RNA sequence: UAGUCCGGAUUGGAGUCUGCAACUCGACUCCAUGAAGUCGGAAUCGCUAGUAAUCGUGGAUCAGAAUGCCACGGUGAAUAC
RNA sequence: AUGCCC
RNA sequence: CGGCACGUAGCGCAGCCUGGUAGCGCACCGUCAUGGGGUGUCGGGGGUCGGAGGUUCAAAUCCUCUCGUGCCGACCA
């Protein structure tokens, strides 16, 4: 109930729980739970406190939370640094992967702002 | 137990004379050449709010009385008596049929109303401009052959009856102004 | 210290996964099952992966060359 | 509609019990022409309120229906510068389709956990004259009641 | 019965393919990320039966590039006083 | 019951 | 000259008494209704109080001095 730094619920499935990381999705999980030999139908209330540190190691050959934000926003920094287009697009927060903006930014736009 | 002069008092200040409480609107104070000066005051009778006007002389007035207006929450009607609470004094504030004049219909509870208690007794109850209340009584908004702008009308909670557009039927709390008497949202 | 004003302060020991037991004195009340110890932090041993520089003209001539 | 009055079509009834207003129960239940789902519901929310109320289901059913099934209802006509709420009775196919309809709305606006267990709550509450469902009824009976002096 | 094992937007990294050439500006895949959204105001649209509703499949155009368009079936209603 | 003008 | 009564959203007014929230109508913006305009319906945005200095924990409010305005009479010889 205590993994890479951060709490993890204790009343749902194993690979749920996982998940609960940043860092790890469902196929990570199921990955996770594979290479320590737990199952995915068990919650983690009632586990071996081994059995959470093995989960521990494994995680551990992962990437997580802290290093993980640090090198996105690395990226995230060193375009905006470089100046190419993705990082102008970055920096003006306007969609980068080429969707229109003529209408429908809504997500990297925020809300609507009215003439005034 | 202080007496006021008419070269004294400028507007707002309540005065008790003749044993009916009065308040200065306003007063213009005249001292004309050759004369004895005096002031051509507005007052405003505070028990029927029905304007007065009056000349004082510079000699006389008359005493101020206990006319104390802040905001007491409106807490229930039982019977005849509509009682508040001083949100700071918590006290059993109690007004009167004749003290509610016409305001009931805009007064449905827990609202803040700024009310007027002389000599320990609440004369008048001002309502809050706007309140929400719900209709209770309207016939559907049939829209039908209309070619304009027609309305509805609408028994709500308190009795109070007011036109709203169409669309509102039943269970919808609208907010009116307690000053016209009219439709302002449909409360969502 | 007063009497009755602060809460019961008692000796606990505490089980690490570094495999070390911190015998110490604490208000937790009952023992303590501790994941992470300051001897097994990553804190001396992390500050490379930590750190994650890398270089794009080593990525690139990997990926491809002449 | 306008030219022509026509006959209804038929409807096979139901295999567990055979029976034609239960088939249209299920229905009025249906969506997304999902008819083998809504069988399964209907079912399900059936053996239950037998097992609740001891006599078979179709018994069940049909009492709650008795208690949702209207009589009068209401239709606007505005007349001049007021709308109007004529008083009108209803007949009985009609009584027994908007009774099923209104169980089924209440049943879905309820907020337990599966459907099955959705329906049968308010069956039950609807033989035991409880529950959204009859509180519509004696609105529409209330509306009629209230505006009788129209004909 | 949770903003969730709902929702998939956005974004980072890594690739496949067509194509002289995917920066502006393709589609697609894997890992991670997990916004808004809890049924939508006034207002308004389609539908009378294999219809509405719902689910998939194909074609034209075309190297690549469809939630569009044109077709095809599967299930399959309510109501019309 | 309301319904003005191009 | 004083007394006096003001100065608050684009305009008209509240609030100030009794310091701790600046509101109310019109206007303004975006839909909707309409063949189109208007009426109408549904949504929204707007100033933070003429200016300066003090009382205070805190000033649109209480003080004081200014400035722009109104009304007042400035008489008996
Ligand atoms: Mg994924
Ligand atoms: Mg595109
Ligand atoms: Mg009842
Ligand atoms: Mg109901
Ligand atoms: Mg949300
Ligand atoms: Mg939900
Ligand atoms: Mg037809
Ligand atoms: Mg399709
Ligand atoms: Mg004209």
């Amino acid at each position: 109930a205590r993994i890479a730094g951060i709490n993890i619920p204790d009343h749902k499935h194993a690979v749920i729980a996982l998940t609960s990381i940043y860092g790890v999705g469902k196929t990570r999980s199921k990955a996770i739970l594979a290479a320590a030999g737990i199952a995915e139908d068990v919650k983690i209330s009632e586990l071996s406190e081994g059995q959470i540190d093995t989960l521990r190691d494994e995680v551990a050959k992962f990437v997580v939370e802290g290093d993980l934000r640090r090198e996105i926003s690395m990226s995230i920094k060193r375009l905006m640094d470089l100046g190419c287009y993705r990082g102008l697009r970055h920096r003006r927060g306007l969609p980068v992967r080429g969707q229109r903006t003529k209408t429908n930014a809504r997500t990297r736009k925020g809300p609507r702002k009215p003439i005034k | 137990m202080a007496t006021y002069y008419s070269n004294d008092f400028r507007a707002g200040l309540k005065i008790m004379l003749d044993g009916e409480p009065y308040a200065v609107e306003a007063s213009e104070f005249v001292k004309p050449g050759k004369g004895q000066a005096f002031a051509r005051v507005k007052l405003r009778r505070l028990l029927t709010g029905t304007r007065v006007e009056k000349t004082f002389k510079s000699t006389d007035s008359a005493e101020g009385a206990d006319v104390v207006d802040m905001n007491l929450t409106y807490l229930y009607n039982d019977g005849e008596f509509w009682h508040f609470m001083n949100n700071e004094t918590f006290e059993q504030l109690s007004a009167d049929a004749k003290a509610i004049g016409d305001n009931a219909k805009w007064l449905l509870d827990q609202a803040e109303c700024i009310v007027t208690l002389w000599n320990g007794q609440p004369i008048s109850v001002t309502p809050p401009n706007f309140v929400e209340l719900e209709i209770v009584d309207t016939d559907p908004g049939l829209k039908g052959d209309t070619a304009g702008t027609g309305g509805k009308p609408a028994t709500l909670s308190t009795g109070a009856v007011v036109k709203v557009p169409l669309f509102v039927q039943i269970g919808e709390v609208i907010k009116v102004d307690t000053r016209s008497g009219e439709y302002v949202s449909r409360v969502k | 210290m007063k009497k009755d004003i602060h809460p019961k302060y008692e000796e606990i020991t505490a089980s690490c996964s570094c495999g070390n037991v911190m015998k110490i004195r604490s208000t937790v009340g009952h023992d303590l099952n501790l994941d992470v110890c300051s001897k097994c932090h990553p804190f001396f041993t992390g500050k490379q992966r930590d750190v994650a520089t890398g270089g794009r003209v080593d990525r690139f001539n990997k990926r491809f060359n002449i | 509609p306008r030219r022509r009055v026509i006959g209804q079509r038929k409807i096979l009834p139901d295999p567990k019990f055979g029976s034609e207003l239960l088939a249209k129960f299920v229905n009025i239940l249906m969506v997304d022409g999902k008819k083998s789902t809504a069988e399964s519901i209907v079912y399900s929310a059936l053996e239950t309120l037998a097992q609740r109320s001891g006599k078979s289901e179709l018994e069940a059913f049909e009492v709650a229906l008795e208690n949702v099934r209207p009589t009068v209802e209401v239709k606007s006509r505005r007349v001049g510068g007021s709308t109007y709420q004529v008083p009108v009775e209803v007949r009985p196919v009609r009584r027994n389709a908007l009774a099923m309809r209104w169980i089924v709305e209440a049943a879905r606006k309820r907020g337990d956990k599966s459907m099955a267990l959705r329906l049968a709550n308010e069956l039950s509450d609807a033989a035991e004259n409880k529950g959204t469902a009859v509180k519509k009824r004696e609105d529409v009976h209330r509306m009629a009641e209230a505006n009788k002096a129209f004909a």
